[PDB]
Parts: structure tokens; sequence; C-alpha cells
């Protein structure tokens, strides 16, 4: 009965508790469509106007028999309640009910609490509240005291099955309305007002839609258990080794010698206080708060003379980056595995424990901070995908029903307007204005700071013409067109704004002027990617519209959670994260400056503001709120992306409508430009013409032959390997290695001649077509031929010429020959120039995406980043002397040391605003840019501190469409790029081997056999029962326990432990390994020669083993000779006994065998990444192994060997702090700079570098490493998806 | 840097006077630079008056009317300046002054204290 | 940028000679002030007399026949951190031959302290009528032609070896 609706009387309640009545004397799921806050069914038609808000039967026939009600609005939305008496005091049929349920189901009630919280939100952020606001927080407290006994008068509190207190959001008002009344009366300290913050949290179920997005999020989450532990378990393991290594390596510091007054170390470390008290005692690099870090060994840092190596004093970063207890470990172990600001930890440790250490940061960098991040990607990728397919599999479901059960239910301004609105004739006039829109943008382009009058006079003239264009246009379409339909579509609304805006500047924001730039996005409509582009941003807004919302609640919940409990502390307590005694440029006083740290954490820069909070507001507090900030928005930002990426993918089109299905604006001119180009080319060329011996194939066969047989190919891959050494022995030490240059000039002719020798061989073999035909060899044509170049004008004598001098720099790509001989990396290359097609159109969206956002930039800060600096201490003067650039010229020619100092990487032109943007993109040195912005004046005016604060937003904006968007387009486009590529092929791997593929093909079967040996019980009775006392399925267990306090016992190490404890875990160590030889040897009792039929019994064993041969030789190594470093190496090995910990895991197994399935094609592309890294630290020792040490560049990270360059390319491979780097490369002139200074003991006379080719150089390796990084990122994820496909 | 002090205070004649002075200093007190000022007035119009203080060690300087009764009875360390006053009489009533200087923190702290004597 | 790179020993006669005396500070930021003083035994006798000693920008010398008109300072000029400090000989004659030592004595200047320190470091000269080419250019020489001359037998000759079995090829053709 579709007509079910009645009035809810009592005697239905007589009737309710009549069947109740028998069923409790005699000893179905409720409907998924009538649930609370739902819609009413379609089928049930309208409800009549008499019964709209009024008390409804329970339709549901589950709780039909029970006692209850349903109640429905104007919104047909389900509100069911029970028929109780109000706490058994008012019952159903009291009026009081009737009317405040009326008000309950009102819109507008929940209108007028949206409008409370936010105004609630805006008041939260005012630091300092005024006396009004005590009194406004009265009427708050009121409304919020109002709508909980609105609901609670006929909600109940009371057990009836339902009532305030069952739904679970209404617990939060419990806990807000009490805190209210306590604190109001009553009267911890440093967290008395946050709890009020938990009211925002009620934007979630006033709004509606958010309630299933925090659904999906912890559903998102739930599926991170075997992730995180294996996170977890990852990071103590490298937190222990790393223990093991660097206990006190940080505490190395350089100390004076001749220390006066017959005082010892002791006598003086304890008498000493004060920053400039430690630098009357140790070396502290100028500048700097932490003192030097040295090492006892020839790789380590070096003390200057006259100051030697003792592990004595605090550690660096205020004392909180040491290995020294597994706490820290794990801290600075965490740093690494989120590549955070990991260049200190990296240059630190090297400096201290000497430079060979780079493995392990390596190894970590690749196996952790890499594969983690790879595996929580790739498992919320997972759970979200299947979320996305269970939405859709209701979503066609929910549609199918309907529909079969709704069938089963069954005068002269005409003439002048036609005119023009022919004269708005489509094929022709659009393109006219395309024109018009694009040679404004390449004007625009034009600004650079220093302009001649004439030139900003010309722009000026310019843009108005194309304003008047713009105008002119908008105008013949508003008359022509009609003008209720000339705002009906949707490019008319933008162009309409934009026009108005134009006309707004015409009667003139001062930003606006910019703003002509939107104008670009007109060519969307032919251009296939900047739709894609546009449909992205759109999604954003538009149905993943809730998801940004709740980020933004959470980000506004983070704000303003630190500013309570931080905000004060960063005041008073602040002298000690400051020496002048004032606010840092990064805190959490204010609710901006709040904003901005939270913004931070998102990105990723997590941990500089972390040691100041730390140092300025305790220690747990500090960590806590960190780390929920980086747990809370990681998973949300991540969301974000995946939800709109996989929209990208799929989901926007199933090829419904045709590429510009309506006859496009490119595809009309074009034919009628088709029809003119043909016309010229059947016309005119008409008109001109109108006007006008077999001895030579056998011994072709014989060089062919010979070239293919094996020993040929491998001849001249090892002649490739040897000219790639005898490059990299090439370094700024070889005026010394005499013999070794001779030998190294000779061996160029030797090789030299080989290659000639090979490429004439090639010739006779394929002839100049088949040789030349194809892409390596012409690559190998053209590295010897340039080197045959350069041993010509040797032998002439012209080799002084500076090209030839140019062109030995060239002789650092001779690696490039390994290119085509090794087959992985063949095939890598060849897969990676597959792909670039489609990097081409969106490396020209993003490109021209930031030019808007760069002449944005270029109209708002050009060279207004000039300071006058002091340059002994490094400061900028003081705004109140040195105005302006004028009395900054009359104070340098009266003092000395001042400098009217640019930035070096600025928004002076376009193109320097491009560099900047990669800059700040990347979040490398992009804080220097953006506090130079944020102090921003005027040209010629000097800058003031935070003076136009308010320009972060430009660059918060920016990260936020620049970086955040187009990556989303990046990687939409690679991966459909790499699915069209495996398809082609026809789904194979597209980075191995075919041997590499037999080899994966076999490895993958390995672990399919579930079902084992018989392992019988063995004959003698005793060893029998050894048998089943072995097997029991608890043995094992208590093993596993063994090896986690096992683990335990490891882990409560520590710098400085006493000579007592050291012993005691000593033996707590042998009694373990004691214990495990025991059972390990009870194991081969039972499975007499059959223990080794299984490959982690191999392994118990091995690890026995070591363990004792490892336990024996520490002990002889300490007795006979003296051995720090080999000790603790050889003392790791103990480690082993903890890795058999995953053996009983089963979740950790799967994702072990996942990464070891995929590290072939992993080694490919490691090989490649090598090669990379190899031509590029040869060109980096050639050109700038003379620059000035200055930022990134150092003593011991520089390019002055294979060493060092290799050690700062591996850096910048994950592109940590390439410009530190690029810094001192760009200087050129003096007095940035000195061309004219003789290193001593060498020829070379420059100390500054190129710009020009130090930019091409950095930028080159950065987007290089980015994308090989990202088929690294693809494999990996691949292999998960398909190897959890089972 | 917030004092903590009542604001009044009244002491039984000829018993012990308790005048609690702190401060809550982030700051880690250390007596190279602390300074403890200890000053006391009747009248607003009459001048105020120093009897403690501390430079590098607790100084007393014997007043008349305050001598062999003062002594101080707290420790900077734990943020506790509190002194005493033995056996007050009708006399010492008036507006007690502690003035705390807390490097490296600029504020210069400041208490109040009135001092009442019920017979 | 320094490099510390040996001296070579072999002084033809009759042609100038560059002595190198090469002194690099340990960390290279530090500032210094050193002057360096020089010193020479003549082949066949048995006692170091000092000969030249460069202080500031001067090169006051020792009179002393041998070394009086020949000497002139080619070290770091101009500064007082002078880390190259090495000297040339102008026409060099066969008194000069003999071992000739260096002294630096630097005062690094830091941050509450100085630290005067002491490097010394020693060469030979020997002259001669002749430059004698050095061994290794000779049996390197003689090593490029060899195996560039072996090299291309081994690919000579294999061709014909294959050239003979192509030949083979066409005999069963
Ligand atoms: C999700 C919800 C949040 C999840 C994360 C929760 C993790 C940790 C919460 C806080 C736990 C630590 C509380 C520390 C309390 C404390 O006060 O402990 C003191 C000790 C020793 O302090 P000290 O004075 O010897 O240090 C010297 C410092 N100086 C030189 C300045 C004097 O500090 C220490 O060892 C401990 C220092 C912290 C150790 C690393 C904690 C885990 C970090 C990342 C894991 C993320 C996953
Ligand atoms: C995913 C997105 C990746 C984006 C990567 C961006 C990477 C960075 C690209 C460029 C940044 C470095 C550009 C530095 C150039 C500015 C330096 C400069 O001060 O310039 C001035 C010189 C003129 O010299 P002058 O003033 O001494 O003489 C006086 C001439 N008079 C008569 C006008 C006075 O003008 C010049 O040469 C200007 C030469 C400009 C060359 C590049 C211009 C185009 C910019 C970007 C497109 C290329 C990168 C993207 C494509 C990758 C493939
Ligand atoms: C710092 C710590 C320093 C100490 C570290 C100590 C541990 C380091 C190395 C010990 C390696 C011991 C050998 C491990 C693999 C043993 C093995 O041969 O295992 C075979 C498994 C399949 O085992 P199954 O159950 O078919 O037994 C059938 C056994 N069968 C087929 C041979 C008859 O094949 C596979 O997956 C092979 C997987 C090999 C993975 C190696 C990873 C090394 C890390
Ligand atoms: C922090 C450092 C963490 C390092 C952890 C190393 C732990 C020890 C690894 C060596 C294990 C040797 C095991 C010998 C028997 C191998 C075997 O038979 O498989 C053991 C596990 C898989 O366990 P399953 O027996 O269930 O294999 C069936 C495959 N499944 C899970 C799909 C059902 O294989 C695996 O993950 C082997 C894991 C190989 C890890 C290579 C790391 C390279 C760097
Ligand atoms: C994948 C990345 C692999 C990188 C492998 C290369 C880095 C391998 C890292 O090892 C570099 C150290 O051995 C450098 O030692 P020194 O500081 O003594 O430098 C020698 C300078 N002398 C001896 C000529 C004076
Ligand atoms: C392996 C084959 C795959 C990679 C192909 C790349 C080309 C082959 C590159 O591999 C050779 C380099 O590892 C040689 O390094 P060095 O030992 O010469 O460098 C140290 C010498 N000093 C300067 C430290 C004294
Ligand atoms: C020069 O000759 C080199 C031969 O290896 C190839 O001969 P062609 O370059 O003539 O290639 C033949 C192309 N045709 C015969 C189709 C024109
Ligand atoms: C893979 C793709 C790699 C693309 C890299 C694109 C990098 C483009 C770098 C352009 C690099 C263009 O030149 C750099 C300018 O800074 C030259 O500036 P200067 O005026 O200092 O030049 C000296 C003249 N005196
Ligand atoms: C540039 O900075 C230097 C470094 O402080 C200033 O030189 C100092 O001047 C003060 C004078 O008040 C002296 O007490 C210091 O001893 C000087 N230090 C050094 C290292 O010389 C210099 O005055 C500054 N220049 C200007 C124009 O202010
Ligand atoms: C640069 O800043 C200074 C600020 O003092 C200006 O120079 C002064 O201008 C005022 C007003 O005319 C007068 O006191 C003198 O003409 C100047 N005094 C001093 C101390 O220089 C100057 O005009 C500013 N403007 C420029 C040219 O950039
Ligand atoms: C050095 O100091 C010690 C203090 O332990 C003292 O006993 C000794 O006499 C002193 N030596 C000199 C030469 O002053
Ligand atoms: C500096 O000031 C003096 C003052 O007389 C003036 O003569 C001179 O032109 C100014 N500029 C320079 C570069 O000396
Ligand atoms: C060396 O001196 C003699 C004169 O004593 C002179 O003939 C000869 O040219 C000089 N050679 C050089 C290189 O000065
Ligand atoms: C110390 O410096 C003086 C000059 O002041 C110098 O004569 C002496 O040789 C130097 N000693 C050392 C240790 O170099």
């Amino acid at each position: 009965g579709p007509q079910s609706f009645v009035h809810f009387t009592k005697q239905s309640l007589a009737l309710i508790e009549q069947r109740i009545a028998e069923r409790k004397s005699k000893e179905p799921k409720p409907s998924s469509d009538l649930e609370a806050g739902k819609q009413l069914p379609f089928i049930y038609g309208d409800i009549p106007p008499g019964m709209v808000s009024e008390p409804l039967e329970d339709l549901d026939p589950y709780y039909a028999d029970k006692k209850t009600f349903i109640v429905l609005n104007k919104g047909k939305t389900i509100f069911r309640f029970n028929a109780t008496p109000a706490l058994y005091m008012l019952s159903p049929f009291s009026p009081l009910r009737r009317i405040s349920i009326k008000i309950l189901v009102h819109s507008l009630f929940s209108m007028l609490i949206m409008c409370t919280i936010l105004t609630n939100c805006i008041f939260m952020t005012m630091n300092n509240p005024p006396d009004w606001t005590k009194n406004v927080k009265y009427t708050f407290t009121g409304i919020y005291t109002f709508e909980s006994l609105v609901k609670i008068l006929a909600r109940g509190f009371c057990v009836g099955e339902f009532t305030f207190l069952r739904d679970p959001w209404n617990w939060l008002d419990f806990v807000v309305i009490v805190f209210a009344y306590l604190t109001e009366f009553v009267n911890n300290v440093s967290a008395l007002r946050t709890f009020r913050v938990l009211r925002a949290l009620k934007t979630i179920s006033v709004i509606p839609g958010l309630k299933t997005i925090v659904g999906a999020l912890i559903q998102s989450v739930k599926k991170l258990s075997d992730v995180m532990i294996l996170t977890v378990f990852c990071l103590s393991v490298f937190a222990l080794i790393g223990l093991q290594l660097f206990m006190g390596n940080l505490k190395h510091k350089c100390f004076r010698n001749s220390l006066e007054n017959n005082e010892t170390l002791e006598s003086i470390m304890n008498t000493l206080e004060s920053e400039e008290d430690f630098r009357k005692y140790f070396y502290y690099l100028e500048g700097s708060k932490d003192a030097l870090l040295c090492g006892f060994s020839t790789d380590s840092g070096q003390c200057p003379e006259g100051y030697t190596c003792v592990k004595i004093g605090r550690n660096p970063d205020y004392g909180y980056t040491s290995f020294d207890t597994f706490s820290w470990a794990f801290l600075a172990l965490f740093r690494l595995m989120t590549q955070d600001y990991w260049e200190n930890l990296y240059q630190q440790t090297l400096r201290a424990a000497g430079k060979t250490y780079m493995i392990f940061f390596v190894v970590v960098i690749f196996l952790g901070s890499f594969y983690l991040i790879n595996l929580i990607l790739a498992v919320v990728a997972m759970a979200y995908e299947e979320q996305n397919q269970a939405n859709i599999e209701e979503a066609k479901q929910k549609e199918l029903e309907f529909q079969q059960m709704l069938d089963r239910l069954k005068p002269y301004w005409i003439k002048f307007k036609k005119c023009i609105y022919f004269i708005v004739m489509d094929p022709f006039v659009d393109l006219a204005i395309t024109i018009c829109i694009v040679l404004n943008t390449l004007f625009m382009a034009m600004e650079h700071h220093p302009m001649t009058e004439e030139f900003k006079n010309v722009l000026a003239i310019r843009n108005l013409v194309f304003t008047g264009i713009f105008a002119a246009e908008m105008v013949l379409k508003l008359i022509a067109m009609d003008p209720y339909e000339y705002f009906q579509v949707g490019w008319n609304i933008f162009d309409s704004l934009i026009v108005t805006l134009s006309l707004v500047e015409l009667f003139l924001l001062s930003v606006l002027r910019s703003f002509r730039l939107l104008r670009v996005f007109k060519l969307a409509k032919s251009w296939p990617t900047l739709n894609m582009l546009i449909k992205i941003i759109g999604n954003s807004v538009g149905a993943f519209g809730n998801l940004t919302l709740v980020l933004a609640i959470i980000v506004f919940i983070f704000a303003v959670v630190g500013m309570q409990l931080f905000g004060k502390s960063y005041k008073e307590c602040v002298c000690k994260i400051n020496d002048d005694c004032t606010l840092p440029r990064w805190h959490m006083n204010d609710f901006f400056h709040s904003f901005l740290i939270v913004f931070r954490v998102l990105c990723g820069e997590w941990i500089e503001t972390m040691w100041d909070c730390m140092e300025v507001a305790g220690q747990a507090m500090c960590l806590i709120v960190y780390m929920m900030v980086m747990v809370i928005g990681n998973l949300v930002v991540l969301n974000l992306f995946l939800a709109l990426l996989l929209s990208s993918f799929s989901s926007d089109n199933l090829t419904a409508i045709e590429e510009d299905p309506d006859a496009n604006n490119l595809q009309i001119a074009v034919t009628r430009i088709k029809k003119g180009i043909n016309y010229v080319k059947q016309t005119l060329r008409e008109f001109i013409l109108k006007a006008f011996g077999k001895i030579w194939w056998n011994i072709r066969k014989t060089c062919y032959k010979i070239v293919e047989h094996s020993w040929f190919e491998s001849f001249i891959v090892l002649m490739i390997l040897l000219s790639s050494g005898a490059l990299a022995f090439e370094d700024i030490y070889i005026e010394r290695k005499k013999t070794i240059k001779i030998i190294l000039e000779y061996a160029d002719k030797i090789f030299t001649y080989i290659f000639i020798l090979e490429m004439l061989l090639k010739w006779i073999a394929y002839g100049y077509k088949t040789y030349f035909t194809n892409a390596w060899c012409w690559l190998d044509f053209l590295i010897v031929d340039v080197s045959l170049v350069t041993l010509v004008a040797n032998t002439l004598g012209y080799s002084d010429l500076g090209p030839i001098k140019s062109l030995r720099t060239l002789r650092a790509l001779r690696p490039l020959r390994a290119l085509s001989r090794f087959e992985g990396m063949r095939v890598v290359v060849n897969a990676l120039i597959g792909a670039i097609p489609s990097i081409m159109n969106v490396l020209l969206v993003c490109l021209i995406f930031w030019l808007i956002f760069s002449i944005m930039g270029v109209n708002l800060f050009a060279g207004k980043f000039y300071e006058c600096i002091n340059t002994t201490d490094g400061s900028r003067f003081p705004a109140s002397q040195v105005p302006n650039r004028s009395e900054c010229f009359a104070l340098m020619n009266v003092s000395q040391n001042v400098r009217w100092k640019n930035l070096k990487v600025n928004f002076d032109n376009v193109g320097l605003g491009y560099l900047s943007l990669l800059q700040v993109a990347t979040f490398k040195g992009w804080t220097i840019i953006m506090y130079a912005a944020v102090d921003s004046v005027n040209v010629d005016k000097q800058p003031k501190y935070e003076y136009s604060l308010y320009m972060y937003i430009y660059f918060v904006v920016f990260i936020i469409f620049g970086s955040f968007f187009t990556l989303n387009l990046f990687i939409c486009v690679i991966i459909d790029n790499f699915n069209q590529q495996k398809k082609k092929l026809g789904g194979q791997d597209i980075f191995m081997t075919e041997e590499q593929k037999k080899y994966y093909n076999a490895m993958k079967k390995l672990g399919s056999k579930k079902p084992q040996k018989p392992i019988p019980r063995p004959g003698n009775k005793i060893q029998g029962c050894i048998f089943d006392l072995v097997t029991n399925q608890a043995f094992d267990i208590s093993i596993m326990v063994l090896i986690c306090l096992n683990m335990v016992t490891m882990m409560v190490e520590k710098e400085g432990q006493s000579q007592h404890m050291t012993e005691v875990l000593y033996w707590i160590n042998v009694v373990f390994i004691i214990l495990f030889t025991g059972e390990c040897v009870l194991k081969l009792i039972s499975l007499r020669h059959y223990y080794f039929t299984v490959g982690w019994n191999i392994f118990d064993f091995v690890v026995v083993i070591i363990s004792i041969v490892g336990m024996f030789l520490a002990d002889l190594i300490e007795t006979y000779f003296v051995s720090p470093t080999l000790f603790r190496v050889i003392r790791l090995a103990r480690i082993g006994r903890i890795l058999r910990l995953v053996k009983g895991a089963k979740g950790i197994r799967t994702l072990l065998f996942a990464l070891m399935m995929s590290l072939p094609a992993l080694f490919n592309i490691g090989l490649l990444l090598f090669l990379v890294m190899f031509i590029y630290a040869i060109f980096g020792m050639s050109n700038f192994a003379y620059v000035k040490k200055e930022d990134g560049i150092n003593d011991m990270f520089n390019f002055e060997t294979f060493g060092n360059s290799m050690i700062c390319l591996f850096q910048i491979t994950t592109s940590a702090g390439w410009d530190g780097l690029l810094a001192p490369i760009l200087n050129s002139k003096p007095p940035d700079c000195d061309p004219k200074k003789v290193h001593p003991g060498s020829s070379v006379e420059g100390d500054c570098g190129n710009p020009s080719v130090g930019i091409f150089y950095f930028v080159s390796y950065i987007i290089i490493s980015f994308l090989v990084v990202v088929n690294m990122y693809i494999a990996v994820i691949l292999e998960n998806f398909s190897v959890a496909t089972e | 840097m917030e004092v903590t002090v009542p604001a009044t205070l009244n002491v039984l004649n000829g018993s012990d006077a308790r005048l609690p002075c702190t401060f809550n200093s982030c700051y880690t007190v250390n007596h190279k630079q602390f300074s403890l000022n200890w000053t006391y007035q009747e009248c607003n119009n009459c001048s105020e008056e120093m009897f403690l203080q501390f430079r590098m060690k607790i100084i007393n300087l014997k007043l008349e009317r305050f001598q062999d009764r003062v002594e101080f009875s707290g420790n900077p360390s734990k943020y506790d300046v509190s002194v005493m006053l033995r056996n007050v009489q009708p006399e010492d009533e008036g507006i007690y002054n502690c003035y705390i200087m807390n490097p490296p923190d600029r504020h210069r702290g400041h208490g109040k204290i009135h001092l009442q004597v019920l017979m | 940028g320094c490099v510390e790179v040996d001296s070579e020993t072999e002084a033809v006669y009759g042609m100038t000679f560059k002595i190198l005396c090469i002194s690099c500070k340990r960390r290279s930021e530090t500032n210094a002030e050193t002057f360096t003083e020089w010193t020479f035994r003549q082949k066949g006798t048995e006692e170091f007399v000092k000969i030249l000693r460069y202080e500031n920008e001067v090169l006051q010398l020792e009179e002393d026949e041998r070394f009086e008109g020949r000497v002139v300072w080619n070290g770091s000029r101009g500064t007082k951190d002078l880390q190259d400090l090495s000297i040339f000989i102008t026409n060099v004659t066969y008194n000069h031959s003999g071992d000739y030592e260096c002294h630096v004595y630097r005062l690094l200047f830091f941050e509450n302290y100085e630290h005067n320190t002491s490097v010394v470091k020693k060469i030979h000269i020997e002259v001669v009528d002749k430059a004698n080419r050095d061994m290794a250019s000779i049996v390197s020489e003689i090593m490029m032609y060899v195996l560039i001359v072996v090299l291309t037998i081994w690919l000579v000759a294999e061709m014909i070896y294959c050239y003979k079995k192509i030949a083979a090829a066409t005999e069963t053709a």
C-alpha cells in the first residue's frame, strides 16, 4: 500500500505493545533504504501536507513490532524516534514534544547551527580576544545549550534503545557542553581553552555529506595494519644499526690544544656556559650555532691545525639529532624515511664518522624512504580503489531496481542585429581573438626589472588596445546574440567576468593587472590537455568537494589547536630560539603563522619547526602534535590526490563523446585554409609549369661474421669500461700522479684507435645504409668522431684554441657507448623514450601554467628583492637607516663592507621567474625567496621585516595549484602511457630482459608450494618425543617471544652506559646465544638429515653460526689488537637473530616477497641511474672543480674529485638541497667572485663559475632524476598491485 | 614573567609572617645574572625603601626597624623568593614590593603585597 | 684550492728551474700569516745554509755567490696567507745541485687563540747537461706502440682465418 500514511495515535500504541506481549510469551533486518537521514522511497509518492512534521508509523517491518515512530519533513528525510515518554516523564502526545520535534526537523534550524559554528570559528582565531567576546561566548554557550535541550527533550538521555547518547557525534556535544559548564564556574593551565576547538568538529555533522567522507577515510586507514607494522619494524632495525655504528659520533668537536693555566678537559667543560664561552674553546664555523663535527679518520672532516678531535659535549641541533639512544635513533631514521631535511643528517654523519659510510644512507634512502612510502601509497590506493568500485557496483544496482519497479507499476535593430551576428562568424573571428590572447600574454611576458621608459609606455598602450579588442568583442556579442543567452554559456560567463575586471583596471586591483592572464585559459577549447587540467581543477570544488572540505576543516583545526597550545610559549620561552630575543620567522603565535606552519608540515618540511617547538614548549606535546598533523594530513592529502587521479584515468569518460564532436574552430578553419593551401598548391604550381668482383662480397661476409662474434662484443665492452675509468682518474689531484697521467694520455690514443677500427669494421659489415639508419650507431659515430677531432687538433698544436679546449670538456660522454650493450639499460631507455611524446604535452601545459604564475610574480615582486647588507656580519641593515638605494649608496661612499645586493635567484625577469618557481615547487631553497618576498616594499626601497606579510598567500596558492594539480596531471599521463605501452606489448613487463623474464617467472613460481613434505615421525622413541616436542604449535611462539625479548635487550643500550650495565647486557646476550644454539641443535635432533629441506631453516642455522663467530671475533679483536670500527661493524652481525622475526609474521612475508619479486627491474633502473650519475659526475669534476666554497659546496661536499662529486650527485638525486649547490655556481662576476685567482699548485685560474651551464646542469639533472625515479615508482607499485591480486 | 602574590596579607601581631613572592619564568634561572629587588613603602606618598636584594648572593642591608627580623627563606632556583617577618609589630603595616629581573627574559617582573597587622 | 705537488728534481743546465714547495692549510678558511725560509746543502757537503726568506711581500736574500742573482720569487703573491712558497732559479748551474728544503712558519689566527706551527719539506736537485725523458714516458711510448701494432694483428690475422673459412664456405658453395 503506497498510501500507508496515517497519523500516529494512541490506539496504535495500544497495538504496538500488543504484539510484543505474546512475542515474549512463546519462548529480518531493517530496510537498508529507510534509516535516518536518508530519503523516503519514491514509490510511496508525496506526503500530504497535513502530515508534514508529524509523527508517522514506522513502516519498516523489523522496526514495526518495536516501540518507535518515524518523522518526515519537507526534504523527505527520515527522522525515527522512540515513543516512550520523555525521560519516562513526557508522553509522545504532549504538545511540547510536538512543537519541539517540528523545531528539530526545521531546515532553518540547521542553517542557524551552521552559522553559529562559523562565527564560533572566526572567533577562535583571534589570538587576543577583547572584552566583547566574553559576552559573545555567553551567547554561544546559550545556543549550544538550546540545541542540546531541543534534542534531548524528544531524544531522551534515557535508554529506550534510541537516545541522545546512542548516536556517536553527540558524545562530542556532551563533552563540549560539560567543559563549557566546568570552566565557566571552576575557573591543565597550558590546555585550558583547547577543548573548545572540538566544537568545530561539529561541522562534520551539521554540514551534510562529510559523515560518509570521514567514514571512508577511517575505512581506508583500516588496511594499514601490515604496512605500519612493517614500517616500525624496518625503522627499528635501521635504528639498531645506526645506533650501533654512530653512537656518539656526533658529539666529536674540534678542541683547543694550548689549554692555558694548567686545566684539563674535565676542569673546563663543567665550568663552561655561554655560546660565547664555548667558542673560546671549540671551533665553531663562523656564524653557526653548533660546533663543528670532526673525525678520527682520513675520510672524515678535519680539524684546523691546532685543534684535535674529542667527544665531549652536547649534540648538534639543540641535542635532538643523535644516534646516542634508541629513541633519538628512531627519530633520526624517521626524518630519513620521510626524507625531510636529511641533507644535514647526511652531511653531519659523513663529517663525523668519515665519508665511506655513504653506504648506509644509500641503503636507507633506497630500501627505506623509497620503499616504505611506496608501500603506503600502494596500499592506500588499493583500498580507495576497492571503495570506488564498491560505490559503483551499488550505483548501477540502485538505478536498475528503480527503473524496473517504475516500469512494473505501469525592426531596424533586427537588421543590424542579424548583420553583426553574421559578423560574429565563428570559423574566423574566434581565431583572431585567440591570436590576440596569445600576443597579449607574450607581450606581458616581456616584463622585466630594469625597463626603459618607452618600454613601459609601449607595454601600457598595447594592453589598452588589447583590452579594447576583447571588450569590443564582448559587446558585439552581447548585442547580437540574445542577452538572456549571452550569459548562458560558461566561457561567456568567464569572459564577462574578465572583461569587467579589465574595465576595472582601466578605471584604476594592483594585483589585477596580473589577471588579464586568466584569459589564457580560453585556449582550452582546442587544446585537449588543458581541457583535462580544467576538469581536474573542477573536480576539486565539484564532486570531490566534500573531501576538499574535510581537508580544509582539518587544517583549520590543527592551526587553531597549535595556536592555543603553543602561542604564548613561543612568546615567553623565546629567548632560547633567537639570540636577538624576538619571535623567529616561522612560529605559532598567531593564527596566520600557525596556519603557515601547518601548511609546511603538510608540505614535508616538519623538523626545524619541531625543534623550535620542542625547545620552547616541551617534548611530549610537540611531538604528539606534529605527529598527529603529519599523519592526518598526509592521509587526507593522499586521499584527495588519489580520488582526483583515479577520476582522471577512466571515470572522466567512457568515450561517450568524441574528441571535439561539434565542428571545432581548429577543425573548420583548417578546411577554410585547406581550400586555401591546396588552391596555392594547385594553382601556382600549375602556373609555374604554365609559365615555364665477388671478392668484395666474400670479405663482407667475413667481417660481418666477426662483428657478431661474442668475443668481439665482450672485448668492446671491456674497452668501454676501461675508457670510462680512465675518465674517472682525472681530478684536481692529478698533477701529483705523474706516471698515471702519462699512462692515461697514451691509453687515450689506444682506445681512440680501437674505436676507430670498430667503426670501420662496422661500416664494412653493415654498409653506410644499415649502419647509418640506426640511432645507437649514430651516437657511437658522433663520439668517435669528436674523439678523433680532439686527437688531430692536439697534434697540430692548435690545442690552445678554445673550441678544442671546450671540446675536451665534451669527453665526458664516452660512457654513453655503454648504453647499447647491456640489454637491461637498453630496454629501460627504450621504454623511457617510448613515453616522451606524452611528457611533451604535459610539460607544455605545466610550462604555460607556470608562465601565468611567473608573470603574476614578475608584476608583483620584480626588483623589490634588493637589500643593502653588511658583509662582515651578513646582516640586512636596518630599514630605519638605509631607507632607500640612494642612502645605501651615500653610506657605501662613506663606509665600506656594504653592498646593495640582489638575491641571485629572484623575480626580476620571467626566466628567473621560472627558476624561482622551480625552487619553490620542489620545496628546496624556497624559504629564502619567500622570506625576501614578504619583506618587499618597492623598487629602490629597503625591505622591511614582514612588511607585505600577506604575500605568503601567493606561494600558498602556487603550491596548491602549480605543484599539486600539475603533478596530478603528470602522474596520470604517465600511468596512461605506461598502460598504453604494456598493452601494446601484450601486457608484458616493460623493464626486464628476456633472461630476467624467465628467472622472474621461475621466482614467481617458487612462492606457490602451499603443501609440503610428509616429514614422518622418526623411529626411535625418545627422539620421537623430541619430535612432537619441537613441532608444538607453541614452541615456535615461545622462540618468537624470546626473539622479541632479544630485540628489547638490544634496544636497551645507550651512549654512556655504565661498566656494570654493559656486562649485564653482555651476559644476557650470551645466554640468548646459548639458548638459540640449543634450540637449533634440538631442531637438528628431530629432522635427521631433513633440517635443510626448507630454506628458513638454513637461515636459522647460518644466523646461529654468524652469531657465535661474531661474539668470538669481537672478544679476540678487543683482546689482542686495537680496533673500534672493525669491532662495531662485526658486532652488528648479532642483528641476524632479529631478522628471523619476520618468519612468524605473515603480513610482512608477503610484502617482502613483493619487494624481492620486483628487485630485477629496480636493478635495471639502478644501472641506468648509475650511468647518468657517472656522466654527470665527470662533467662536475671538469667544470666546477674550482668554484668558491660557498653554500652546499664546502670542504668535503664539492666537485673536486670523484668521491665528492658522486656524493653530491647522490644527495641531489632525491632533489635534496640542489639549491645549495647551485648557489655558488651562479656567481660569475666580481665581487661575487674572482676570475683571476691562482689555485696553488695547479693552472686553472677561475674561482667563479658559469651561470648558464650551471643552470642547465642542475635543472637537467633534477628532471632526469625525477623521470627515472617515477619509473622506479611505477615498477614497485605495479608489482604490489599484481602480487596482491591473488 | 607573571608574579604570584597575595594582594592583601593579614598577619597576627607577634606571629610569623610569610610573604610569598613567586614567578613562572620559562628560562632556567642562573645566579650569575638573576636579580631580586626587595623594597617596601608605607603610604603611596612616602618613599620606597630597599631591604633585600640578590646580585650574586643574598644581601641583607640590616635596616632600622627591619633589623634582625628579616632573613631570606626561599630559594631562587625553584622560583620561590618568599621572605619571613619574625614577630611582626604594628609598625611594619604597609605595602610590600618584590622586584624580579631574570635574564635573559627581558620583561621585568613586579609583585605587590599589602601587609596588615591584627591586634 | 690547493693541491700539494712534489717538485721536479732534474734541472737541465743552462735553462731556468722552478722549485716547488706547496703547503695548504688543513681547513681552508682559517686565516693565517705565513713566512718561509729556504735552506740548502751543496752536493758533497754536510750543512744546510739559508738562502732566501720571503715574508710580507719581500724576498730578502742572504748573500751567497751561488744564488745571488738567479733566484726570483714565484710563490703566492701579495697575500699574507701564503700557501705556495716556491722559488725560481733563472740560470741553473752545476753549483746549484744539492738538497734544498723549506720551512713554512704559519700562525693561524683562530677564535680567541693563535697557534704558530711549522712544516718542513725536503727536495733534491740534480743538474744535468741535457734532459732525459722520464722513464714512464719511454716505457709507455714503446707500450702504446706495441699494443696497437699487435692488436691490429689479432684483427688482421683473424680476418684471414675467417676469410679462409668463408673461402671454405664458398668452397661448399
Ligand atoms: C658591519 O658589521 C661590522 C661587524 O659588527 C661592524 O663593525 C663593528 O663595529 C662596532 C662599532 O659599534 C665595533 O664595536 C665592532 O668591534 C666592529 N666589529 C668588527 C668585526 O669590526 C661595522 O660597523 C658594520 N658596518 C656598518 C656600516 O654598520
Ligand atoms: C631616500 O630616503 C631619504 C630619507 O631620509 C630621503 O632623503 C631625505 O629627504 C627628506 C625630505 O626631502 C629630507 O630630509 C632630505 O632631502 C633627505 N634627508 C636625508 C637624511 O637624506 C630621500 O628623499 C629618499 N628618497 C629617494 C631619493 O629614494
Ligand atoms: C696544575 O694543577 C694541579 C691541580 O690539580 C696542581 O696540583 C699543580 O701543582 C699545577 N701545576 C702547576 C705547574 O701549577
Ligand atoms: C663620495 O663622497 C665624496 C665627498 O666629497 C665625493 O667627492 C665623491 O664624489 C663621492 N663618491 C665617490 C665614488 O668618491
Ligand atoms: C746563462 O748565463 C750565461 C752567461 O753567464 C749566458 O750565456 C746564458 O745565455 C745564460 N742562460 C740563461 C737561460 O739565462
Ligand atoms: C713562531 O713565530 C716566530 C716569529 O714570530 C718564528 O720566528 C718562529 O720560528 C715560529 N715558530 C714556529 C713553531 O713556527
